[PDB]
């Protein structure tokens, strides 16, 4: 069966609620193994001498009615982020398309720079299918998802800090 | 994308 994985969001001081995820492991089991394991940490320190762990990282760029952003864990920009197999990895397939709310993908720089940087859609975003690497979808706490979307801008600058205060494996 | 964030909508 596919991994299920959670946050818990803290929206500024507000706890937010849980987003429930399934990764699939069944079509991309190498994507999926490297969000499931940073959400539990259990990798360790990673080579920028930084947790592999998502937990307290923010969701940096949000953007209404397209995605939010985050997985982020070493600078908290856009800017960093690291692999569990070593920096980034090769795009696993493209499969899967971007179908619809609630899907997770992965965030790069071009083909085959895939680190820890992830989006969850909040829209159907086609444009994208064949260039970023769908690995799963959210089944639980799309509201909270919905309530990030909220504190979010045109320009993807959140006027809240977006925080993964928990994170891990169900 | 991851680093330079560039037109449209990208990630
Ligand atoms: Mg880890």
């Amino acid at each position: 069966a596919n991994p299920k994985v959670f946050f818990d969001i803290l929206i500024g001081k507000m706890k937010a609620g849980r987003v429930v995820m399934e990764l699939f492991a069944d079509v991309t089991p190498r994507t999926a193994d490297n969000f499931r394991a940073l959400c539990t940490g259990e990798k360790g320190i990673g080579q920028a001498g930084k947790a592999l762990h998502y937990k307290g990282s923010a969701f940096h760029r949000i953007i209404p009615g397209f995605m939010c952003q985050g997985g982020d864990f070493t600078r908290g920009n856009g800017t960093g982020g690291e692999s569990i197999y070593g920096a980034k990895f090769q795009d696993e397939n493209f499969k899967l398309k971007h179908t619809g709310p609630g899907i997770l993908s992965m965030a790069n720089s071009g083909p085959n720079t895939n680190g820890s940087q992830f989006f969850i859609c909040t829209d159907k975003t086609a444009w994208l299918d064949g260039k970023h690497v769908v690995f799963g979808k959210v089944v639980d706490g799309y509201n909270v998802v919905k309530a990030m979307e909220k504190v979010g801008s045109e320009r993807g600058v959140t006027s809240e800090p977006v925080v993964i205060e928990d994170c891990g494996e169900i | 994308t991851a680093g330079l964030v560039l037109a449209x909508l990208l990630v």
